[PDB]
This record gives structure tokens, sequence and C-alpha cells, in this order.
């Protein structure tokens, strides 16, 4: 039983770690694109009125 | 026996909310660890012992 806690908690900290991983891995170059479409768009009407 | 009830009222009460000011500090920063955060409790508690 005491062999045994030593895993469970393991496996489910080693867990943890994912959960961490994917915390550290967050989007900034997401928020970018809509920025970067939303002006595209624009230049395009700027050389179609052109 | 009877003053000395009102000795432990006082005394289940405080190390609740020690155990526990101590569990706004662990395992928050424990987080921290895996990547998260718990703060601004302090500013909270900071305030509220001030």
């Amino acid at each position: 039983i005491c062999q045994d806690v030593e895993n469970l908690q393991k496996f489910v900290k080693e867990q943890k770690q994912v959960q961490e991983e994917i915390s550290r891995m967050s989007s900034k170059a997401m928020l970018k694109v809509q920025e970067d479409i939303k002006a595209l768009k624009q230049l395009l009407s700027l050389a179609a009125n052109g | 026996i009877q003053r000395n009830t009102l000795n432990i009222d006082k005394l289940k009460i405080e190390t609740a909310q020690e155990l526990k000011n101590a569990e706004i500090a662990l395992r928050t920063q424990k987080t921290p660890p895996g990547l998260q955060h718990e703060y601004a409790a302090p500013a909270d508690y900071f305030r509220i012992l001030v």
C-alpha cells in the first residue's frame, strides 16, 4: 500500500506536469491574426478603389 | 471545565484560519511550480491583517 501511494501520486503528478506543459504553451500568435487579415482586407479595398 | 470549553473553541477556530492561510500559501506555489498563479490573496488577507 505504501509502494503504492509512491506510484499513484507519481502518475497523477506526472499528469499535472503535462497540465503545466499546456499552461506554459498559451496565444498572442493567435490574437495577431485577426488584426492582420482585418488589415489585409483593407489594403485590398485600396487596390480595388485604385 | 466550563471555562475550558471556550478556550478550545478559540484554539479551534484559530488553527482553522492558520491551517489555512498556510493552504493559500503551499500547493499555490505548488502550481507555480508546474505554472499557474494564486495571488492577489494576499493582497486580501495582508490588507486584511492591516
